[PDB]
């Protein structure tokens, strides 16, 4: 009568049909019967990794026992579920949690073979005596039948230290099914889920949530983390199926808001705060103008979806992880198109590399380049103050639309052999070791970033040899055993050898720095080729705009005019240093002007002051 | 009804107008709202940064579900909230705390799931037993308790995924941190509050440049919060200032009496050497009466006018509160050059002229640049001046690194000064940057970085940098042009309001 | 031997038919213990610093199934200790580890993986290897063999691989290629500089096929399902 007081019981639980299908699974079912059969030391333990499937069989065990397929020496034997977890609970006293368990044990016992006691997640019975002791000569008799499952390492941890108990224990591996197997698995459970929720569910749908979540999701193991993409879309798509849709539900909840800041920005009294109303109202018109058409092309639709679909699944595994996995929505296939000529709105010139970026972005996300391998990596480099640094900077502005969105290590501070454990973390047993890795740690969170390497020959020739896997494989591992995947990123090596020669005195200091393995591995070296005194005019007026842009803080738009445009970009031009000479001249000649000008009146806000060139300067 | 012990209520706090509005943040709504419906494993977790917004997130979806804009399967639920040290409060004995959770676990499955548990900071869970947090694995799997939560990108990480059989049960949510234009809308949304909370008026220009401003100075927090605490403060210092007399004139009220009180005691000193020190004293005791009278009659002179105005027909926060909020945060100037430093930034080079002779190019170029920055011109991400003078000895090339140092700081050991005499071996550079995880000296950061960390203003001097090895000006190579190194622990500093200065003597004698 | 030629991709290729998965052997990457501390790593801390409950991680890899081919990526660029701690696996069978246990590697496979010297035949490349590491550690592993370079012969076939695999890969969207021979054969004509092994056929194949393809496929007109031919030009492909 303490049984039904302190368990449950799984045959029970599964006559009413309370379980799911255990579809697969044979030859360890089977292992588990023909051990649980013995004459001594017969209780098997089912180990493996978290989320295979260790209690899942033990249900289909009880299945095929409630329907009767198992052999003679098993029928009719009602496993028990144990629950050390209300054993001791209120047993506040001085032998209550030992005089229930000895009398749990003995209602056990006293069943001749029926009771098939299974404890879930054993590795909780070392302790919880202040005892969970008094059960090794119970157990060294074949009287107690103990099925149990604990995970792969919880096991070593707890139990493996106390070598006389495992002693009296079976060991069942249950490794992990594969994506074949995986859909098997998917096209038995996918009724309960169009049970649950009012949706039909696909094969294909079924078939690519195991295909996907095999390639893009791994930190998981994989019966489960195909579960979950499917059982997300069928919600998503209950939601949608509800009141209203979504991009439109997106559209009408920023109109609203808009208004209400609109409503309150109006009666601001004030003269700065003038042109931030004269574009409110401006993005506000810009935006109902979309959520009139797309309220009007739904009545279309309507007039003229209902199950999950393929790309559904797509969509759910690009909210999850940050990665973008669909199928090209409308608005992007223009964009990616755009990219070359929206490329060179920040770098001029340099259009073979431009051209080499886009084609990996544009092959990468159209699905042709391949999967165990980086989206994309190549180290360009050529002279000083050219645009590189510049390139890899305007690539990851209009990915992520936010500047800072990058991954940025300089390789100047690497310039010693033990600085690796640095990106790298410490190995178990030093004082940093729970801050893990640098670099790794911050791919492992949020995997889709844009790594620069910057001035990669001034590290020690020994941090080459760590990226010689992240490229041509895409994994490190850090100081922990977690292998992080770098098979979506996009790499980037910047370098300055040579700086003196075409090509061949550039690719002569670059077979002798770098070794032909690590050469190899990387995709086009591309090689800046300087910039010429025609196309600094283009340089000149993004650093005026740059400048504008800056001191607009307070309405001093500048009148540059056309000859001083070209003043500007006459002198100022050096064949050796680049385009900085150009950023120095722009502050020795209007800056310091400008800046003596202003905090001694005469040059108060909201006026536009021009500039004229004079003989040989220029005047305010 | 253990649950009312041992768990307050969210949803009966936001029925009552206790929690702020929230605004944006329409994505991680709907997601956490389609994970939490869900047949099974329905509990998801909000991690991120601290600061981006992670409980404000939560509040906002009980605000909702009180409103009724979630879906069919979620109207008219309660969202729990649990506290796990008053179960852990009285639990000497053997078995109190594991029945104590027990029956929370019970009353909440009892129910027809019309509950929804809110855990915030769940990385205290893995422990609470002694073995507790862990008989919810049965639960959390069949998802019988939907459980939100919500703990920091680095907690995580080092409590919840050393128990992967724990965090297997949990489906990540990553909260990132909003832009400047998304800020700047919060703050438009939020900002009714404080002007209650404070009987004062906030401009919206405040809030713009609020936003706009905690984003490159304060460079060690995150940005939905980063700016609230300017407005805050400005608020409250405008609150003060609304109340007894202002700031300016209670300043120079405290140093009159205080000078006075010296005073006092000094004049009955029986000696001959204070005796020439009572004859300053008195005449700075003087100077600050005379300015304490002027302001005092300029205060009533603007006051007297306006009540003039207002019987014929700096009353609330602005974008200059918010910059002197900031100001004397991290110690940076960031202002409008009060009538008190533009006539000093005129008669600059007159003033470096008492310590330093000749050299009448190098302090035009000084103080030509420090100019560019106090008028608002020069590049806003690069330092504020870097350049390298150079020539024969004893001319003048370290005091004036010394002469700069001084007038702008009203000190001479202000500056962070490190000599690169010493820096002959290439592998002497970690001095400056610290040692990587896994040496002997790690828990101390470099020397230059956390000197530069503390007060991001100080000028920084490298004095022959001749002498060094050829590849430390590797290292500086990134300082310059952006303002930025890292160290040992990964945290970035910037030095993008520091003054670099590189003294050496190559040549000596070459035209 | 050189580079490029084939030493990784037998060892994925031994496990990929032993156990059909290439993912089922123990892959370190020996080019990360560059340091003389790095070894506890691979052995496991000592009971009870600040990592015990961890354990190794070459061991326990092992001792939980031990049928396992293990690789050694990159052997020539470890540190002259973790040579005399997998010393005692070979002659043996066994290795100890922090903890305190004894795992038996009796029925691996261990396969190491190096790039020494690169320029000679035989003489100076095995020099090498006599050089760096100790005779008595190399008088027990079995042959110590030597990888060829390629041949324009042997080129075609791995052209056939390649294209074999960009046509599996291009099954999710029912799209399949006809390569006429003409191309098929310039393709293994160009990117045959017998110094970088048989990397630069990947990228010439991207270059040529991959970029037009997938330039052509987000425009329109060759939407997915129906089938594309590649023939030559007087330089490129058309397809
Ligand atoms: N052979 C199978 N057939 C059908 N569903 C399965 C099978 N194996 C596992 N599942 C399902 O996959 C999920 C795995 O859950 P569990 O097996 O309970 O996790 P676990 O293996 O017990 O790992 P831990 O350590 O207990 S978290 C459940 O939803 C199971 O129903
Ligand atoms: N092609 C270009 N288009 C636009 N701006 C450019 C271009 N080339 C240089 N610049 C500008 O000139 C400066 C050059 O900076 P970077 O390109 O970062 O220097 P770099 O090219 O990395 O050369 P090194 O080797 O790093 S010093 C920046 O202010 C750029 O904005
Ligand atoms: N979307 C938002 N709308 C309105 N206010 C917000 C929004 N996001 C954040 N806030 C406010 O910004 C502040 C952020 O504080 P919290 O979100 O409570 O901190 P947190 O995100 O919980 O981080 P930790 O780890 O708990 S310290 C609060 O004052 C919130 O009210
Ligand atoms: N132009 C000057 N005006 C005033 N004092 C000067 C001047 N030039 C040098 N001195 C004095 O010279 C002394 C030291 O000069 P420093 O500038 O420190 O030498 P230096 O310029 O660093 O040359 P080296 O190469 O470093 S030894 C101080 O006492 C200064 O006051
Ligand atoms: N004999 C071969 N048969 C088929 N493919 C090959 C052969 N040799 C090289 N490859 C291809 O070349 C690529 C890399 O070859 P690997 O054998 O991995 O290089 P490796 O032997 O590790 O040489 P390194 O110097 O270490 S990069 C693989 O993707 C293979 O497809």
């Amino acid at each position: 009568q303490a049984l039904q007081k302190y368990s449950t019981d799984l045959t029970a639980r599964a006559r009413e049909g309370k379980l799911d299908p255990v579809i697969g699974r044979d030859n360890e079912i089977r292992r588990v019967v023909q051990v649980l059969s013995r004459r001594t030391k017969n209780n098997p333990v089912l180990i493996g990794e978290p989320g295979v499937g260790k209690t899942a069989i033990v249900e289909g065990l009880a299945q095929r026992i409630v329907a009767g397929d198992v052999p003679e020496s098993l029928r009719d034997k009602t496993i028990v579920a144990l629950d050390l977890g209300s054993m001791v609970a209120g047993s506040k006293y001085r032998g209550e949690f030992e005089e229930r368990l000895k009398a749990v044990l003995d209602d056990i016992k006293n069943s001749a073979g029926q009771i098939i006691t299974f404890i879930d997640e054993l590795h909780t019975i070392v302790g919880a005596g202040a005892a969970g002791n008094m059960i090794k000569p119970m157990l060294a008799r074949g009287e107690l039948r103990l099925v149990g499952a604990t995970t792969l390492d919880e096991y070593r941890k707890h139990i493996e230290k106390d070598a006389a108990l495992e002693r009296r224990f079976q060991q069942v591996y249950v490794g992990e099914p594969s994506v074949e197997d995986t859909i098997g698995i998917l096209r038995g459970l996918k009724d309960r889920y169009e049970v649950h929720h009012g949706v039909r569910i696909t094969d294909s749908a079924l078939v690519a949530a195991a295909t996907l979540s095999d390639r893009y999701i791994t930190a998981r193991f994989l019966p489960d983390k195909a579960i979950d993409l499917v059982d997300e879309a069928a919600s998503r798509l209950r939601m949608e199926i509800d009141s209203r849709p979504v991009e439109i539900d997106e559209v009408e909840r920023l109109v609203r808001r808009l208004e209400i800041e609109e409503m309150a920005l109006s009666k601001e009294e004030d003269e700065a705060s003038a042109e931030r109303l004269a574009k409110l109202r401006s993005e506000l018109a810009d935006q109902k103008e979309k959520l009139a058409e797309l309220t009007t092309r739904w009545q279309n639709e309507k007039n003229a979806k209902e199950e999950v679909g393929p790309d559904d699944i797509a969509d759910v595994v690009s909210a999850w992880t940050g990665i973008p996995a669909g199928r090209l929505l409308e608005g992007e296939t223009a964009k990616l198109l755009r990219m070359e000529d929206e490329l060179g709105k920040r770098v001029i010139g340099q259009k073979a590399a431009v051209t080499a970026v886009s084609d990996a972005v544009r092959r990468s996300r159209a699905g042709v380049s391949d999967p165990n391998r980086p989206t994309g990596a190549f180290m360009f480099l050529g002279p000083t103050g050219v645009g590189k640094t510049e390139l890899a900077k305007a690539l990851a502005d209009f990915l992520f639309d936010d500047e800072r969105a990058m991954v940025r290590i300089d390789m100047s501070e690497y310039g010693e052999k033990h600085t690796v454990a640095r990106l790298i973390g410490a190995p178990p047993g030093y004082v940093g070791y729970e801050a893990g890795g640098q670099l790794t740690e911050a791919v492992r969170r949020r995997p889709y970033t844009v790594v620069l390497f910057d001035e990669i020959e001034k590290a020690h020739p020994d941090v080459f040899d760590v990226l010689l896997q992240v490229l041509d494989e895409g994994r490190l591992t850090d100081g922990h055993g977690r292998t992080v995947d770098f098979r979506n990123t996009i790499l980037i090596l910047t370098s300055n050898l040579g700086s003196g020669g075409s090509a061949e005195q550039v690719l002569a200091a670059v077979r002798a720095t770098f070794k032909p393995e690590f050469i190899n591995r990387l995709d086009d070296v591309l090689i800046f080729e300087g910039l010429n005194p025609e196309e600094l005019v283009r340089i000149v007026d993004i650093q005026l705009a740059q400048l504008g842009k800056r001191l607009a803080q307070r309405r001093l738009q500048l009148q540059v005019s056309l000859p001083a445009k070209r003043w500007l970009a006459q002198r100022g031009f050096d064949p050796v240093y680049g385009a900085r000479p150009l950023r120095r001249l722009v502050q020795q000649a209007i800056g310091d002007q400008l800046a003596k000008m202003l905090l001694a009146g005469q040059v108060h806000d909201g006026d536009t002051v021009p500039v004229n060139v004079s003989p040989d300067a220029d005047s305010l | 009804q253990a649950l009312q012990k041992y768990s307050t209520d969210l949803t009966a706090r936001a029925r009552e107008g206790k929690l702020d509005p929230v605004i944006g943040r329409d994505n991680e709504i709907r997601r956490v709202v389609q994970v939490l419906s869900r047949r099974t494993k329905n509990n998801p977790v909000l991690i991120g940064e601290p600061g981006v917004g992670k409980t404000a997130i939560v509040e906002g979806l009980a605000q909702r579900i009180v409103a009724g804009d979630v879906p069919e399967s979620l109207r008219d639920k309660t969202i729990v909230a649990l506290d796990l040290g008053s179960m852990v409060a009285g639990s000497k004995y053997r078995g109190e705390f594991e029945e104590r959770l027990k029956a929370v676990l019970d009353d909440i499955k009892n129910s027809a799931g019309q509950i929804i548990t809110f855990i915030d900071e769940l990385h205290t869970i893995v422990g609470a037993g002694a073995d507790a947090g862990n008989m919810i694995k049965p639960m959390l799997a069949r998802g019988e308790l939907r459980l939100v939560g919500a703990t920091t990108l680095d907690e995580y990480r080092k409590h919840i995924e050393k128990d992967a059989a724990l965090e297997r049960r949990f489906q990540q949510v990553y909260v990132g941190e909003p832009s400047v234009e998304d800020t700047i809308g919060i703050l438009r949304g939020l900002k009714d509050r404080y002007e209650v909370h404070h009987g004062v008026r906030i401009t919206d220009s405040a809030l713009v440049a609020a936003a706009t401003l905690s984003d490159r100075y304060i460079t060690a927090r995150f940005l939905p919060d980063k700016a609230i605490d300017l407005v805050d403060e400005a608020a409250s210092r405008l609150r003060m200032e609304i109340d007894s007399r202002p700031v300016e004139i209670d300043e120079v009220e405290r140093l009159v009496r205080r000078l006075e009180i010296e005073e006092m005691a000094l004049s009955k000193e029986e000696d001959e050497a204070s005796a020439e020190r009572l004859a300053k004293l008195r005449s700075e005791l003087a100077d600050q009466k005379e300015k304490l009278a002027e302001l005092t009659t300029r205060w009533q002179n603007e006051k007297n006018a306006i009540e003039i105005v207002r019987d014929l027909k700096k009353e609330e926060v602005g974008p200059d509160d918010i910059a002197d909020v900031v100001s004397a945060w991290t110690g940076i100037p960031a202002g409008r050059l009060l009538e008190g430093e533009t006539a000093k930034l005129l008669r600059m080079e007159d003033e470096l002229g008492k310590r330093v002779i000749g050299q009448k190019a190098a302090v035009t170029a000084v103080s030509d640049a420090v100019r560019r920055s106090r008028a608002g011109v020069s590049d806003p991400n690069r330092p504020t001046g870097a350049f390298m003078f150079l020539g024969p000895t004893g001319v003048g090339k370290t005091e004036l690194a010394k002469a700069l140092a001084d007038f702008l700081f009203d000190d001479e050991r202000a500056m962070v000064r490190i000599d690169m005499s010493e820096y002959g071996e290439k592998h002497t550079v970690a001095r400056l940057i610290g040692a990587p995880p896994g040496y002997v000296g790690y828990e101390a950061g470099g020397q230059l970085t956390e000197a530069v960390r503390r007060r991001p203003y100080t000028v920084v001097l490298f004095d022959e940098i001749e002498k060094a090895h050829p590849d430390v000006f590797d290292v500086l190579l990134q300082v310059l042009d952006e303002g930025r190194l890292t160290d040992g622990h990964g945290r970035t500093v910037d030095f993008r309001n520091t003054i670099l200065i590189l003294t050496s003597n190559l040549g000596s004698g070459g035209s």
